[PDB]
């Protein structure tokens, strides 16, 4: 997700294309792949708790999902939803 | 105020073993003479002979016996290399009670070259299974899928425990996500071998019987192992009757996925380690509840322990066979 | 009380209502199938079928429904078509027991 | 013609596709369907070779294994229509022992020409990497010995033609 | 638009055990019947006929599917009269 955040969706901006379509091609693909994770994914409140297992004699926590950083950071500040109103203003 | 005697039985030369039928009133015997007798004990206070009959020329040892809802069978063990299995087929209908009965060998347990250690029953939840062990390490399960054909022993499993396994006991599921369990106490006639008692689950995700947990620190031959009734509960008791008393409680702590793949984490903890009888012992055996445990020993004593309040077990029961029991005691109810 | 055998009336009564009021039929129909079996050991009808009702089994409706099977071709036809009609023509138990029912009613038929 | 009829009733639009294809081509869309018994008796009827209804029967038997409940449950409808009466104990509802007594009644009524079906079912497993259930291994080791080990090659099994050989 | 709705069915379960658990299951929003997805509360009543296993009971799933769709028809029934009954009542 930090990966396609920064290093392309804050990246591709900046490069240059060969034509127009490509950044438009390129933001259709973020906006499908994006709309169709939110699908799959659904919030609960059995992932926000840091659960114990083992794993290989550690006892590791529980990540939180990426989903709801990225919800979090949405509703705060996020440069991919400023991103986004930069396109739609240019639309 | 019991009536008590010096003899008992008609068995001249060495006297095995016993047997009871869980309904009662049925009782079968196994000695030296190579004739089984079963007898009757009916509701007037006697138990006269009501049958008697060979069935192996290799000194008999253990018998073992099965609920009627399921088929009145009979499986002993021999030192003749070999086993079999016995019934009782009546005939007639239901007009005067049962009419003529008579003791038939329908069917002749397999796979038997060696000393048979245990072919006892198994629980049924999944099915009624019969275990088939030796002094080998090789334990095969069987079952009946023709209820009409008491002669059918499908072979579906055939686990490799290694050593020379002894005693085998059971423990059925509580719930419907549950496992059976199986331990096993090896007596490879030497204390100096370090492990021998072995536990197995049925994994879901592999359909058999693999290594669940293993345990180092019993290393002296294994006489005998009884689990613990289950109660509904996780954990489980268990009494392992080698050289002195020995019970442990294995208590889980990983029963779940990813954390607990193949195996199990399960502890054990040394609940009671007592050496009162000086001794050795042969058996040991729970009460059908869970609150008594009787055993006995190679100098002629018999200890039977009773259940306290903090998971205990005490001296309650001491007879001497070559001798007289001493002490009285009696709470009562 | 899965060790002891149970020959009472009011005693069995009970025991069932208890167990039926707390909702556990494990040992009840354990008890039935070895009602069913003892039943079918002197061939009986009614009574096996009222416990195969309450059992709700299907190895031991199979082993009686080719037990009656049996009976009637050794038989050549069938005379006790209307012992086993008094629980059924309705609630259907399985395949096998639907059939026998249906032919059993078309001999009338 | 009834095979034809019979994938018309499983989808009304293939009629010109079922009337053009072969034999082959039909048993694969039986067993792709789920008609092991009906493409067994296209088999038989076209004197062939059950290989591919084999190799479709083990690979159903590797999803019921692999999957949980849900798999059971989406293919005991498929399942129950391979004539499930054989004499087994009761509360026997587990679509793993029901498959295994679907193969133990087929090679019971229909015998291998020569053990090769046995051999494609080994490969088949083999290739999903899952061990061979106790009773068809306890069943191979009584009726055979060599071509175990002949076949273990194929996977690089050591210790277990070890212990075999030994 | 009063449609009669028809009586409990289903000698298998029980109808009572039904209501209960579509009670449980969905809550009350704007309409009487404890009702919020048909589509959601029909796959729901349908996997739950369907994990009850059976071995000799494959010839029953038409009876199974015939009674959900008589269940279905009566919970469309009574949607279909409370919604008349609410506006003749509010008017």
């Amino acid at each position: 997700l930090q990966f396609l955040r920064d290093t392309v969706f804050l990246r591709y901006r900046t490069r240059a294309y060969r034509r127009a379509a490509e950044k438009w091609e390129v933001a259709e693909a973020v906006l499908d792949v994006f709309y169709k994770l939110l699908k799959d994914y659904e919030p609960q409140p059995e992932d926000f708790v840091d659960q114990y297992v083992e794993l290989q004699g550690e006892e590791r926590v529980a990540f939180k999902p990426p989903g709801f950083s990225l919800m979090h950071h949405l509703l705060n500040e996020s440069p991919m939803l400023e991103l986004c109103l930069s396109l739609m203003e240019e639309g | 105020m019991f009536v008590a005697r010096s003899i008992a039985a008609d068995h001249k030369d060495l006297i095995h073993d016993v047997s009871f039928d869980f309904h009662g009133r049925r009782m079968a015997t196994c000695s030296s003479d190579q004739s089984v007798k079963v007898w009757d004990k009916s509701e007037n206070g006697n138990w006269h002979c009501t049958a008697s009959w060979k069935t192996h020329s290799g000194s008999v040892w253990r018998v073992t016996w099965a609920h009627p809802e399921f088929g009145q069978v009979l499986a002993s063990c021999s030192f003749d290399r070999t086993a079999a299995v016995w019934e009782e087929i009546v005939g007639e209908s239901n007009d005067k009670l049962r009419g003529q009965s008579h003791w038939v060998k329908r069917t002749t347990l397999v796979d038997s070259r060696t000393s048979v250690t245990d072919v006892k029953f198994a629980p049924k939840h999944m099915g009624l299974m019969l275990a088939t062990c030796s002094a080998d390490g090789v334990v095969r399960i069987y079952e009946a899928p023709d209820v009409m054909n008491l002669s059918q022993w499908s072979l579906q499993h055939e686990i490799s425990c290694k050593l020379s396994c002894s005693c085998i006991s059971w423990n059925p599921s509580s719930s419907r996500a549950h496992s059976p369990m199986i331990a096993v106490g090896s007596d490879d006639s030497s204390p100096n071998i370090m492990g021998k008692v072995q536990i197995y689950e049925y994994n879901e995700n592999t359909r058999k019987y693999a290594k669940a947990e293993t345990l180092m620190s019993v290393s002296d031959p294994v006489h005998d192992i009884a689990f613990a009734p289950n109660l509904g509960r996780s954990f489980h008791i268990l009494a392992v009757a080698t050289k002195d008393v020995r019970i442990f409680t294995m208590k889980p702590l990983r029963k779940e996925l990813s954390s607990s793949g193949g195996v199990t984490k399960f502890e054990i903890h040394t609940v009671a380690q007592f050496d009162n009888h000086n001794s050795q012992v042969w058996r040991v055996s729970w009460n059908i509840t869970g609150t008594v445990l009787a055993s006995s020993g190679d100098d002629g004593t018999v200890r039977l322990w009773k259940a306290n309040y903090m998971d205990n077990w005490k001296c309650i029961g001491v007879l001497k066979g070559d001798g007289n029991p001493v002490g009285n005691s009696y709470q009562g109810f | 009380m899965e060790r002891i055998p149970l020959s009472t009336e009011k005693k069995a009564l009970k025991a069932l209502r208890i167990c039926e009021q707390r909702q556990m039929t494990e040992q009840v129909r354990s008890i039935c199938k070895t009602m069913a079996m003892q039943s079918l050991c002197n061939r009986r009808l009614g009574s096996a079928l009222s416990w195969s009702i309450r059992a709700k089994d299907a190895a031991f409706a199979t082993l009686i429904s080719d037990r009656f099977l049996k009976e009637y071709c050794e038989r050549g036809n069938f005379t006790d078509l209307d012992l086993i009609d008094n629980l059924g023509s309705a609630m259907l138990l399985s395949d096998r027991l639907t059939f026998l029912g249906k032919y059993r009613e078309f001999h009338r038929m | 013609a009834q095979t034809r009829l019979t994938l018309a009733k499983h989808n009304p639009s293939t009629a010109a596709i079922a009337g053009s294809s072969a034999a082959e081509e039909m048993v694969a869309l039986l067993v792709q369907a789920g008609l092991f018994d009906t493409a067994i008796s296209l088999c038989q009827t076209f004197k062939l070779g059950l290989t591919s209804i084999f190799e479709g029967l083990a690979c159903k038997c590797i999803r019921l294994q692999q999957g949980g409940e849900a798999a059971q449950a989406e293919a005991w409808e498929w399942l129950a229509a391979n004539q499930l009466a054989t004499v087994i104990t009761t509360k026997e509802s587990s679509a793993t022992d029901e498959a295994w007594r679907l193969m133990i009644s087929y090679l019971d009524k229909y015998e291998s020409k020569n053990t090769l079906y046995h051999h494609c079912i080994i490969n088949k497993l083999l290739s999903h990497g899952v061990p061979l259930p106790n009773w068809l291994i306890n069943r191979y080791k009584a009726m055979d010995a060599a071509e175990l080990l002949r076949l273990y090659l194929k996977y690089d099994l050591l210790e277990e033609a070890a212990e075999l050989v030994l | 638009s009063n449609e009669i709705p028809e009586p409990l069915q289903l000698d298998f379960f029980d109808r009572s055990q039904i209501e209960q658990v579509i009670a449980n299951c969905e809550h009350k929003n704007r309409r009487g019947q404890t009702v919020c997805n048909v589509k959601l509360l029909h796959r729901v009543l349908v996997a739950e006929v369907n994990a009850l296993q059976g071995m000799a009971a494959i010839g029953q799933r038409p009876l199974l599917m015939e009674e959900i769709n008589t269940i279905l028809q009566y919970v469309v029934e009574r949607n279909k009269l409370l919604q008349c009954l609410h506006a003749k009542r509010h008017a």
